[PDB]
């Protein structure tokens, strides 16, 4: 629960590797989900279950986790990678959102 | 209006492998019973078939076969979350290589939750284990909601390794309050799920309020409503019926042991969740349904190791391991004297600071010694010489008697003497003597055991009226060999652990053993 | 298979009462849970409660019992919000989705437009 | 039924000594861990000394450990605190609180229930 | 565990509001936590042990919550009977602290 | 015309920093004895005096005290290098922790050499030890050449745990080669070195042939003529003479033990390598001798670990170790029960094949037992409560009996009871009985004692004609507490491992004990 | 004095079976280790079978490990070996060689002192 | 250890020379290896064992040497009853192999 | 014994680092001595005890051993550097030299 | 403190026997062993013996026995050398040593001249 976020004010130029890391409260058995927000619109999924890959997404993005630490791995910067990667989570009842991470 | 089957199994003791029809090892594949993949199988039928269900389970998949003593929880995950299993309760063996051993292994792969209501953490534990088992789960089942909370033993302490800083409290006043919490946010479907027994399992049926069904375990009890179709005698009608103190019916169920069945209780409901009707009746896994080759492989794959692991050496000896029957059955065998000693050796669990310990005696009987062992292939000792010794996947049980009943057991062993017949009784922590020229039933003399209420540990004789904690085998307890005393004036029962693994622990851990006939029976 | 327009723009000053709406299309929309949540400005976004079509059975998440209830239609397939109280800070964007998966594997896929309020 | 009350408080000078006792009636006292704790004037709680159900596993804190001595006598239903060198800091009221339950475990890392009325020390 | 600040030290209320008090603790508690209240001048009692559960004897209206290091004890609807003084435990360390104290 | 002086210390047994007149332990500095920066000192003195000097031991500097159990041998070999050693022969105890134990800390980093001739090695341990120890050197002293030849005991495979690969001939048809090919290498001074007793020493002087000088050691004797100056009682005069058989004088050699003593023996020769004259006498290390820096600085900064060791856990215990005097002087007392079990434990050796064991008893006196051990602080033992048990620094002693001195022991163990007397005998591998109410020498009705030709063990009666081996302490074998039965009618002794060092093993091993009263003891 | 005198050669027919003894006196027959050496015709020697003191421990060949058999009978002072599937290879002398003894250390890794004269089998 | 050759075959000689015969060993023998000799047709006879041993009962001119993996048998003149075959073992490993042979 | 040596021919260039190998047969314990020895001249110690400098070495001469393996090591190499290095021993009585490796 | 000249270029064809010298300066005599020492082309070096003034005490590595002898003269503080039965493989430089440390660093450090042959 709380689903703290690291990286709040991260900037990176197109052509390198970004990274961003979620950290929980208690022990949530990977079961995060990686959402991504264009401003002005609905998130849409990136990475369930920490680890596997949302049918249509570039292999230039990755997961990891198995615990309460998880990380999202971005390489091949492309001009779409740059919006609201939240981390959210469906372990427990009450489900906690992360606070966001704009890149 | 709403409907949903339930699915459950309990007590599977690792037979994660086919089994036979008395579940200790099948060799002719045409008439075999149990195992995962035909469960999967199943399962997954019914699953096609029916849009509401759940599979939970009751606790107690760990001790027993020899996955547990290679892997040590592994195999339990892995073929867990193969099968979708929907929740799951803690029982009295999950305890067996302590928390350290609990936690890493299951609490933290598994993939579904793991419930104990009843459980309470003091001092430095309570931050490392706090978040990884709950108290209660909302699920959602179909269109609708259900509630489930869990339980489990208060005799835990004494029948597994814990800790000190875990404490088990009363079921019904630790279960009540979260029923009531779950009733205030609006969810009117509850079932009990864990790891306690039959009557307790009656009572919480009686005494708590807003329990709908009760499912169970750790009793290992068969109910079946019309004919049984194999040995197991029933104790009851399939959906126990029982009257609440809030007038309600309230149904209660439980699947036998091992993986010879399967629980299948369908219910209807109505919009406000009470139950209304409620029949069913378990399943028997017979060489009729097929198995699931996408799970034998990976069991093939995984049963390498078991085979390169018992050829390997555990310890040594120095002497001859007299295993025979004409030494083990008609007099002191120290074969005999290095079981109990393991058998002490694993019942060792807290000092109360009033006793050293609660239980300090053995019992076995001849018959259940094989073979032999001999040192000349340099002095090793291998997993099959072992299982050439005590091949039948037993129990070493814990129970309480009086101190009249064990004096008959000791007068029935030795009331036929010269026939090489198996009710010899083979000691630990007692020192008996015998006189074979009085009539039967009154041979013996002289019977001392050992003080444990009591700092410094002395032999003590026998008052005819107490209460004492003993080890014996399952064989006994239920009554093999003649010994009907024992099931019709015990006190309680709990079973135990493997008793192959318990004299390899033995083994592995002195490293050397030089076991002696010291003189704990005699003849004047 | 799309979820489609949710409100326009509600102003509803401190004390009334809103009423949203989700609307779907493209599948068969008693099949499904349905969630709402809340993206207040300056915090995170917050979880509301499940809506299931074909009889409800709701849940909330223990911060909005008496100053939230669901509702649902389907007759022309629409999940009903409503907002009772409402006070000052409330501003946010209110959201629809639904929960697609199945085994273990959930996640939140037709996220629906934005109710700004 | 249980009731715990305390006797032995008065007036002491700066390096006296004083025994307290506190009694027991209404349940079994050889089953419960017990311990002593002292409410300075008008001020918080705070925690003295301990003794096991059989005067076995005494353990203390850290101000009094050096001074005090806790022990229990099981026969009489009592118990006994030994104050040594009283400083100016002891003075408070002192309180005589019974131990929770725990059926297979220690008795550490516990909550008190019953509490008693308590006594004065005063050391001036 | 050592210091277990109770944030709280005087609450203005009548007869019929709700009040809520928090404690919140230094390290990692845990779950091991007790509430007791002191009358003026009289022998404390507890409510609340193992952060949740109400000791035999105590209203309905006392209910406790939270784990971790934030815990908070509410009551619905205060009573007359109900203006004394509140403090927080912690038995997960060995100091055994209490709380400073709250006055209702 | 040519002259050396010979410089021997033999049984250091790890007396590494100053000791006591009794060589346990001095707490007046004023009054202390031994050391080995003492050792330097002298030595450095007689070196810049005299111009052809020889340092040499005898063997035997690792079991004792408590340098060895932590550090195990590397002390040894650092101190032996900053003394400048010449040479060193090879004991039985070096093999106490096995060849694996003796290869890598003494064998590889010592810069001088080790000896032996009768020990060969067969198999694979014929690759590993080959070039690490040698039959014999040539060292050029002064102005000359001087031949050295090393040997050692025979009974080490039944002192020691060397393995089952090394074999130990007789000295003697080992040794004569060696002198034949030396003097046909133009070598014709000749000493002989090595740590198999006094006895063996005297017939290598008469029956070998060409041996000039026999130094040696293993039986902690003692050689002064005139006035000794301490509490040692001369056996014989200093260097000591033997006619050999080919018509020659031979002297022989020994410094008692511990560091009390140093050797120095002045020779003159002749221009063939014949002794002319012999005279000397041994040295005592009193304070009046000073100590070296160097040294004690060195000593002080490796003595650091010894005391962070002694507050460790090495075991646990349940139960309470009654080492009262109230108990263990008068009744059976689980101590004694515990510390018998480490004594067997500690003598298990080989399989002859036709035995299980050689030795399978043990005998241990009550005024040997000081203190009790309590177990509520968390179930804890520490060096420091050993050596509250056994303050004396001794040892526990191999020997052999008849079956009549034994009884002798056992009867007057008893011939006054009830003045807390610390002569009553804790048992191991006996069970006997007594009735008080006969004369004294007549109280002792049964002994029984535990097979050993024999591959099943078991306890079998006593027989008045038979050779025993056993197992008791230093104390007793020297005649302590009225006991001189034992000093006057045994066949054989061999000292041991240290007390401390035996029971340590033993509990590190078990990791937890619960010692009990069985009735090794009883009275009718 | 020590005199070993082997018996039991002849002529078989490829597949037969026959058994060789050896005799012996002179010394203690029940502390040496013995072993059985076959000299094949007109080349070197091979090693072939071995035996404890107490027909404890028995090792063998490659070769002859599925058809030969040692054994020993203390109490009549002989050797005895058994030979079953005979093929054309096993044509050789046979010779009852004695072994070095060691005070304490096992009887594996000898060198044989005391021989014997020999026996001739043929298989053909 | 299992190879054990020979390497001499055959010597000629006569009564006074100095004869030497050579073994050379595979991997490792240590220092454990003996010395046969076996007359025409009769049974064979042990002289040096360890290396450098004599058996109780040999001739002085007969002496072995080397370690590791080379070792030598020297007789100094030859004697007339001193022509027959030698052979050396190996007791390192465990086929306890021989040598080829040397006639003398 | 038998002293062997691995770089019969060996040869660098000023300004590098090189290094020389010696194994022996049985187990010597740090006695072996390099030296050195100019063409047509009698040879001079370097290093004794196979880890001191002999006095008058310059610190680009190193040394190791301790067991059966020893090794010598040459940096900042300069134009007196190329010569023949030996390596014997005085362990045992009869002292083996080596072959020799020339530089 | 210097080794001086041994001698100078002897043919001594196969059959004689030769006799060098070793002299020295700078140091007592009587006081340090003196090892001779032969490399032989086409091979390593080789040790031959000791020989200490006062007295001699000599001491050879078992090859060569009764091939050659050592003497010391030391009143012109000399060392000499015998090789007998002189052979052809026997070309080779002839040196000479000193033995020099002190408790367990030894080492040659005043190496003599060559001597060819
Ligand atoms: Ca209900
Ligand atoms: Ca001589
Ligand atoms: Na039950
Ligand atoms: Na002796
Ligand atoms: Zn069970
Ligand atoms: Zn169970
Ligand atoms: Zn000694
Ligand atoms: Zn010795």
């Amino acid at each position: 629960i709380q689903m703290t976020q690291s990286p709040s004010s991260m900037s990176a130029s197109v052509g390198d590797r970004v990274t961003i890391t979620c950290k929980a409260s208690q022990n949530v058995r990977t079961a995060v989900v990686w959402y991504q927000q264009k401003p002005g619109k609905a998130p849409k999924a990136l990475i369930y279950l920490a680890s596997n890959r949302h049918t249509g997404v570039p292999d230039r993005f990755s997961g990891s986790g198995s615990g309460t630490d998880f990380t999202l791995t971005i390489s091949s910067l492309q001009p779409e990678d740059f919006a609201t990667y939240f981390c959210l989570q469906h372990w427990n009842y009450p489900y906690t959102f992360g606070q966001g991470t704009k890149l | 209006a709403w409907e949903l089957t339930i699915l459950h199994t309990n007590d599977v003791h690792s037979r994660l492998e086919q089994t036979s029809e008395d579940s200790s090892k099948c060799v002719n594949a045409s008439r075999c019973m149990g195992g995962v993949a035909r469960l999967f199988t199943k399962v997954q039928q019914i699953r096609r078939a029916e849009p509401n269900v759940l599979l939970l389970d009751a606790g107690d998949q760990y001790q027993g076969t020899i996955w547990f003593t290679v892997y040590k929880g592994a195999e339990v995950a892995h073929f867990m979350n193969a099968l979708r299993y929907d929740a799951m309760a803690l029982g009295n063996h999950e305890f067996d290589n302590g928390v350290e051993g609990l936690i890493e292994p299951l609490l933290k792969e598994a993939k579904f939750p793991i419930l104990s209501a009843n459980i309470k953490a003091k001092g430095p534990l309570a931050s490392q284990i706090s978040g990884l088992y709950l108290p209660y789960k909302v699920l959602p089942v179909g269109d609708e909601v259900v509630g489930i909370v869990g339980y489990t033993s208060k005799e835990t302490p004494f029948l597994s390794n814990p800790g000190t800083n875990l404490v088990f409290e009363d079921e019904i006043t630790a279960l009540q309050p979260e029923v009531d919490k779950l009733k205030t946010l609006n969810v009117n479907k509850i079932i009990a799920l864990g790891h306690s027994g039959f009557e307790m399992d009656k009572l919480i049926a009686q005494k708590v309020r807003g329990v709908d069904v009760v499912v169970g375990g750790h009793s290992n009890t068969f109910l079946y409503t019309g004919n049984p179709p194999s040995k197991e005698v029933p104790a009851g009608k399939y959906p126990f019926i029982v009257t609440s103190d809030d007038g309600r019916k309230v149904p209660v169920v439980q699947a036998y042991a091992f993986g010879k069945y399967l629980g299948y209780l369908k219910i209807e409901f109505d919009e406000r969740g009470n139950v209304i009707s409620s029949h069913g009746n378990p399943i028997l896994l017979n060489s009729s349904i097929p198995e699931d080759p996408s799970i034998k492989a990976d069991i093939n794959k995984w049963r390498i190791k078991l085979d390169n692991y018992s050829t390997q050496e555990l310890g040594k000896t120095i002497v001859y391991l007299d295993g025979s029957s004409q030494s083990c059955r008609f007099r002191e065998c120290n074969m005999g004297n290095l079981i109990c000693d393991a058998m002490i050796n694993n019942n060792l669990r807290h000092t109360d600071e009033m006793f050293w310990n609660h239980v300090s005696m053995c019992i076995l009987n001849g018959g259940g010694i094989r073979s032999p062992i001999d040192e000349r292939n340099n002095g090793t000792i291998t997993w099959e010489n072992l299982a050439a010794v005590l091949p039948f996947g037993g129990t070493f049980d814990l129970v309480q008697l009086k101190g009249s009943t064990l004096k008959k057991a000791f007068e029935h062993s030795v009331h036929r003497y010269g026939q090489s017949t198996g009710e010899f009784l083979q000691v630990g922590g007692i020192h008996v003597v015998y006189d074979l020229s009085r009539k039967p039933g009154d041979r013996v003399v002289k019977l001392d055991v050992l003080c444990t209420k009591c700092r410094v540990p002395s032999y003590d004789p026998l008052k005819m009226d107490e209460v004492y904690k003993v080890i014996l085998p399952n064989f006994l307890a239920n009554g093999g060999d003649g010994f009907q005393m024992i099931k019709d004036e015990l006190l309680r029962h709990d079973s135990g652990d493997q008793d192959i693994n318990v004299v390899s622990t033995y083994i592995s851990k002195m490293k050397v053993i030089y076991p002696a006939v010291e003189g704990r029976i005699k003849f004047s | 298979q799309v979820q489609l327009v949710q409100s326009g723009a509600e102003v509803k000053k401190p004390g009334a009462s809103v009423k949203l709406s989700c609307k779907a299309s493209g599948y068969t929309f008693t099949s499904y849970w349905i969630h709402w949540v809340r993206q207040a400005p300056g915090q995170g976004l917050e979880w509301i409660g499940m809506i299931h079509p074909n009889s409800g059975s709701t849940y909330y998440n223990e911060k909005f019992k008496g100053r939230a209830t669901l509702t649902v239609d389907k007759s022309t397939s629409t999940a009903y919000m409503e907002l009772s109280s409402l006070r000052s800070e409330d501003t946010a964007v209110y959201y629809c989705a639904r929960y697609y998966g199945s085994d273990y594997e959930w996640y939140f896929d037709v996220w629906g437009q934005g109710t700004t309020v | 039924q249980v009731q715990l009350v305390e006797s032995g408080g008065g007036l002491v000078k700066p390096g006296g000594s004083l025994r307290l006792s506190c009694a027991a009636s209404g349940f079994t006292f050889s089953k419960y861990a017990m311990s002593w704790i002292r409410q300075a004037p008008g001020k918080g709680l705070e925690w003295v000394a301990e003794i096991s159900s059989g005067g076995g596993y005494i353990n203390y804190a850290d101000s009094v450990k050096g001074r005090f001595t806790i022990s229990r006598d099981n026969a009489k239903n009592s118990l006994y605190l030994q104050m040594n060198s009283l400083r100016a800091e002891d003075t408070a009221v002192y309180y005589c609180a019974r131990a929770i339950y725990y059926y297979g475990s220690s008795y550490n890392y516990y909550a008190m229930d019953y509490w008693g009325q308590g006594t004065t020390v005063t050391v001036s | 565990d050592i210091q277990m600040t109770q944030s709280p030290s005087s609450l203005s209320a009548s007869v019929g509001d709700r009040v809520t008090i928090t404690c919140r603790a230094s390290q990692d508690v845990g779950t091991a936590e007790a509430w007791y209240q002191q009358k003026p001048g009289k022998a404390p009692k507890l409510l609340i042990y193992w952060a949740s559960t109400r000791h035999t004897g105590v209203p309905s209206r006392f209910s406790g919550s939270g784990s971790g290091t934030d815990f908070t004890l509410t009551i619905s609807s205060l009573q007359p009977e109900d203006f004394a003084t509140y403090y927080c435990q912690q038995y997960s360390s060995y100091p055994l602290t209490f709380g400073q104290g709250t006055k209702l």
